[PDB]
């Protein structure tokens, strides 16, 4: 009527088997996890150093800016007055002002890339993390039908200490 | 290496790229600019050197103006090595403290900018303008007060008793000629002035002067005599001379200087479930999403489910959910809680949570993006996940999400009703008290929770401190019953501050009840509020709102003591690297750090000295796994003496107690240990140390600690002092934290090398009268962590993990496991035993006077029961492997056995006690 097994050393030699497994599947877990939480770390300081470079580059676009309204005067001057001398000069050390730009932007592109690779990984960690959870779930939830089991056959404590330690 | 490339921007649009010392200071770096500066073009036009401040983006990518120009560029850590001049203008006070800040505080003012939130905006701009208001406040008042502000009284716990006249060191500030003269343990220490004075007349007013404890910031002021003052009962206890200073006022002031309704919309209560994106799921499978609407612990409302569409990265529903509730109903704080699972035509993928109506009490209307949390697999292993924070997760651009759309419930916005609107609606509504008497004198059940319900005036009237229960039982799903129980609430008597901690917890989410707790709250006595500072910084991760009264209140006291700040500012400083609360806590300490200028220098020191250590551990981890300790410990010391090290290592207030001053480290002295985790030995020149891990979270060991200190307090305010070694443990950062090092003392496996090593070691430091002493203190102490440890139901104790002073205590260490992590026995040990036997066979006068020792301790912990068991109910926030449930909460209820009477648990005590000792021998 109502509706819902073998030896006790047969059950109690599954629950030590399933108990084990419980525990190999949990440290599992942990692993990925600990990868999960490093690499979204790693991934909000990458954002951030992302940051740090488009700052700089904001700078030294200022500066270019600043460059070009603030020469012109002193190009015009140093010209009617053959002082093609110092017009190069300004030139010249404003094409050294550009050429380190394209330096940096390099680098922040290097990095977007590099953030890019972590990204795929934090999806990748997240994915085996959701292929790790049924059987984690699983394992436990049969570990202690196990338990309930043999505590119902009025199996001693002790015994039941010995097949899960 | 030394030299770096560091790129220069001038003014005039110039552009310099040279080499630099990495150590060199700022100042010394214009020099070299300027120098090379007058041989390339445009020169002519520039102001001098000190017209113009260094500008970089430093490591939390802000720009920051360097006006410290004798700070090193390594110190400055920019992101590039890229230096601009800029003008001398605007607010720099204003820009300075705005840079130190988001380098204080881990994050970046400007990603709190950057998020575009009203809630955050509003509460920046409430916050820092109460705080600098607190802040300017405090300027205008009066030494003696900025003093008691500063560094507040340290006394025993006899404040908030023999006489015996003792000598006392009396010097001034800048003599050397000190004072040596006897005055009583009763006198207060205005009348030790006068004589500090009348001695100084002999070869300015008293009361224009304090004491300061010499060598520390701890000052003796105040209506209170000299033995209640922690260092002159330290000094007493150990019978040496305090050594005081007499400081002048003045040198007190020089350091502070330098429309529609809501019940009109009887709808039911619904949502479009839109889309997801960025799920990493088993192909294979299906997808469905999981509702419910929730306040607290309790469903509002049946749960409702989506369709079962397949597995991709970018998954669509489109449906309406609609549950068994209208929006006439929605309580307050109602929550509404996503689950997204895999389902084989049962993995929890992530969830997340969302407050209905916002933070200016306005039902939330049209699409949200709702960025979920991954979910962990737990023994509980609930559908939902309620008691999860409402804050989306900030990794918004890799983690998986929720598309919804709260519909449009009319042509105007809708709040929740206002407090007068509440109370006209709540205002209308021998035998069965019997039935109620039974009920709360003494989980409730569905008869009981109706009568409780039908008699909630009588509740109100005669059960004052049940209020915890009639929130329970009212029904939060119908909007009439809240009116009637915020109709009661409003005229709810002040309860004590026990009953309050219990108001707290997430089970009371109204915010009319985390007021009316907080409102209770505000009778602790600063010493007190320092007792559970750790709990309530754990409960602002249960808060819906930014703005909320319990953090109010934190930084009211927080500004009014600075040892509270202090602390405050470690336990939010210790978590910004967890992502559930790094917005919450970072906004706190910005506002913090406004109203507390002076100490944010302090601050700044022990962040750099904690950032070096970080660093040098780093360098012994990678030279251990190579080389051999000898040899590391000596590359340990070369790194330290490199002049940046060395200068951020020195002179600090220590984290572990601000009055405590790292003046200068013992390079020599300083060492490690070859075990998990490496963690540094760090000593100073009164000669303290520190120990500095990384690579273990402390937060247990210092719940375990803060414990331990509750309970010495407790025992020492009915008169028992069980001379505990309750030492400072702080974290401070991701995985990190302080120790205080114990001094004259050793492990009881390296003192045990018949083996009456124990008594004979401390017959070496207590030789002859001494030792007595030593014995009393060792069994006091024993007595007392004998019941700490069985309360807390603290394990794996062995020779390794507890140690022994000099001065005969017993303390423990290294408190990994608590709460059975199986029932702990109390435990006593042959060897303990044997020494507070006096070295004897049997000692039945002496064992006796111990066991009733270890009797009345326990029984003391029992009146304040309830206490820990609300501390550690409000510590399952935390998130601690050992305190996640019931189970763990309800441990301390049998170890302390509080559904058992007095005489009943003490005899089962006995029974134990007894059982430990026929186990001591075997
Ligand atoms: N308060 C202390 O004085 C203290 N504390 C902990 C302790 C450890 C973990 C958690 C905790 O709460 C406390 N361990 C201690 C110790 N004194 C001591 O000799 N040890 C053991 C050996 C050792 C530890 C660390 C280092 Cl760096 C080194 Cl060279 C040697």
């Amino acid at each position: 009527q109502q509706d819902q097994e073998d030896n006790i050393e047969a059950v109690g030699k599954k629950l030590h088997e399933y108990n084990t497994q419980f525990q190999e599947k949990s440290r599992e877990y942990d692993r990925l996890y600990e990868d999960y939480t490093r690499t979204s770390q790693e991934i909000q300081m990458k954002r951030t150093a992302i940051e740090a470079f488009n700052e700089t580059i904001k700078i030294f676009e200022e500066q270019c800016q600043t460059q070009e309204r603030y020469s012109k005067e002193y190009i015009e001057k140093f010209k009617r007055e053959g002082n093609e001398t110092e017009i190069q000069r300004i030139m010249h050390n404003y094409e050294k002002l550009k050429s380190r730009i394209s330096e940096i932007v390099d680098s922040r592109r290097r990095l977007e890339e590099d953030l890019k690779k972590q990204a795929a990984e934090y999806r990748e960690i997240d994915k085996r993390m959701n292929s790790i959870k049924p059987d984690l779930i699983q394992l436990r939830k049969t570990r202690d039908q196990y338990l309930m089991w043999l505590t119902q056959k009025g199996v001693r404590q002790k015994k039941l200490n010995e097949w899960l330690g | 290496n030394q030299s770096v490339v560091v790129d220069f921007l001038l003014p005039t649009g110039v552009y310099l790229n040279f080499p630099v010392s990495r150590n060199a200071n700022l100042s010394t770096i214009k020099q070299l600019l300027w120098h090379r500066a007058q041989y390339e073009p445009l020169f002519h036009m520039l102001s001098g050197p000190e017209a113009y401040v260094f500008t970089c983006i430093n490591q939390t990518a802000e720009q920051q103006e360097l006006e410290d120009e004798q700070r090193r560029l390594c110190d400055v850590q920019p992101f590039l090595p890229v230096l601009r001049l800029v003008a001398r203008e605007g607010d720099r006070v204003k820009k300075l403290i705005n840079s130190q800040i988001s380098l204080l505080i881990g994050k970046g003012l400007h990603e709190f900018d950057s998020l575009c939130d009203p809630e955050v905006n509003d509460f920046r701009a409430k916050m820092c303008q109460f705080c600098e208001e607190a802040a300017a406040r405090r300027q205008q008042l009066g030494w003696e007060a900025w003093l008691q502000y500063s560094f507040p009284l340290q006394l025993e716990p006899s404040a908030q008793l023999p006489n015996r006249a003792l000598l006392v060191n009396v010097k001034f500030e800048g003599s050397e000629e000190s004072f040596t003269f006897q005055v009583s343990t009763k006198d207060v220490p205005l009348a030790l002035m006068a004589c500090a004075l009348r001695k100084k007349a002999t070869v300015e007013q008293p009361e224009d002067y304090t004491l300061q404890v010499n060598g520390r910031h701890e000052y003796l002021y105040g209506s209170y005599p000299l033995c209640q003052f922690q260092y002159i009962c330290s000094c007493l206890h150990s019978g040496l001379t305090p050594h005081l200073t007499m400081v002048h006022s003045s040198s007190i002031l020089a350091m502070r200087d330098e429309s529609v309704s809501l019940w009109s919309l009887e709808q039911p209560f619904r949502i479009e479930l839109i889309q997801g994106s960025k799920v990493n799921a088993d192909e294979r499978m299906k997808l469905v999403v999981q509702a419910g609407l929730f306040h607290g612990n309790e469903m509002l409302c049946k749960t409702v489910s989506s369709s079962e569409v397949s597995v991709c990265s970018e998954p669509v529903w489109k449906q309406r959910l609609e549950f068994d509730i209208n929006i006439c109903d929605l309580p307050r704080m109602a929550r509404l809680c996503f689950a997204l699972y895999a389902v084989i035509e049962d993995c929890p993928i992530a969830w997340a949570n969302l407050m209905l109506f916002d933070y200016k009490d306005q039902l939330k209307t049209g699409e949200r993006c709702l960025y979920m949390w991954p979910s962990v697999p737990d023994e509980k292993g609930e559908l939902l996940n309620p008691t999860g924070t409402v804050r989306s997760n900030p990794n918004t651009d890799s983690a998986a999400a929720l598309l919804i759309c709260l519909p449009e419930v009319a042509p105007h916005p809708v709040y929740y009703p206002a407090l007068e609107k509440i109370l006209e609606l709540g205002r209308h509504s021998e035998e069965e008290q019997l039935q109620l008497r039974e009920i709360l004198e003494r989980e409730l059940y569905e008869h009981e929770k109706d009568l409780v319900w039908k008699l909630r005036h009588e509740v109100q009237e005669h059960f004052p401190e049940a209020l915890a229960r009639l929130l329970l039982v009212t029904k939060w799903n119908k909007h009439e019953d809240v009116a009637q129980m915020l109709y009661l609430l409003c005229s709810w008597p002040e309860l004590p501050v026990l009953s309050a901690l219990e108001l707290l917890d997430f089970s009371f989410p109204d915010c009319h009840v985390g007021s009316f707790a907080i409102k209770s709250l505000r009778k602790l006595t600063d010493d007190e509020l320092f007792q559970y500072l750790l709990q309530l910084v754990q409960v602002l991760k249960y808060e819906s709102y930014l703005d909320c009264e319990l953090t109010k209140f934190l930084l009211d006291r927080a500004l009014a003591n600075r040892k509270i700040g202090h602390f405050l500012f470690w336990h939010l400083r210790s978590e910004m690297h967890v992502p559930s609360v790094a917005l919450r806590f970072g906004l706190i300490l910005e506002a913090y750090c406004r109203g507390s200028t002076h100490h944010m220098k302090v601050l700044m020191k022990q962040g750099e000295a904690l950032s070096k250590l970080k660093a040098l551990n780093d360098f012994v981890k990678l030279s251990s796994q190579k080389t051999p300790k000898p040899q590391t410990k000596e590359l340990m010391h070369l790194c330290m003496r490199q002049e940046a090290y060395l200068e951020a290592l020195s002179h600090l207030q220590s984290p572990l107690d601000p009055s405590t001053l790292l003046a200068e480290v013992c390079v020599e002295q300083c060492t490690f240990m070859d075990s998990k985790m490496k963690p540094l030995w760090i000593m100073y020149s009164g000669s303290v140390g520190i120990i500095f891990k990384n690579g273990d979270d402390l937060r247990q060991d210092m719940l375990t600690l803060q414990m331990i200190q509750l309970m010495d307090v407790l025992w020492k305010q009915e008169g028992l002092d069980l001379r505990m070694t309750p030492y400072g443990c702080l974290p401070t950062g991701d995985r990190t934290g302080l120790i205080e090092v114990v001094l004259r003392s050793d492990t009881i496996a390296n003192i045990q090398l018949n083996k009456d090593a124990l008594l004979n070691w401390l017959k070496s430091k207590n030789p002859g009268e001494a030792l007595d002493r030593a014995i009393e203190e060792f069994t006091l102490s024993c007595a007392g962590y004998c019941v700490a440890t069985y309360v807390l139901g603290i394990g794996d104790r062995h020779s390794d993990n507890i140690m022994i002073r000099e001065s005969g205590q017993l303390f423990h260490i290294d408190f990994g496991h608590f709460l059975g992590n199986e029932r702990v026995p109390f435990i006593l040990t042959y060897d303990f035993v044997h020494v507070i036997q006096q070295g004897k066979t049997n000692n039945s006068e002496k064992f006796e006077r111990f066991r009733g020792y270890c009797e009345r301790a326990y029984t003391i912990l029992r009146r304040h029961g309830l206490l820990f068991l609300h501390l550690f109910a409000l510590m399952r926030a935390a998130g601690l492997p050992e305190l996640s449930c019931s189970k763990d909460i309800q441990y301390l209820k049998d170890s302390l056995a509080l559904g058992k009477t007095e005489e009943e648990a003490l005899k089962h005590f006995r029974v134990k006690f007894n059982e430990a000792l026929r186990e001591s021998w075997k």
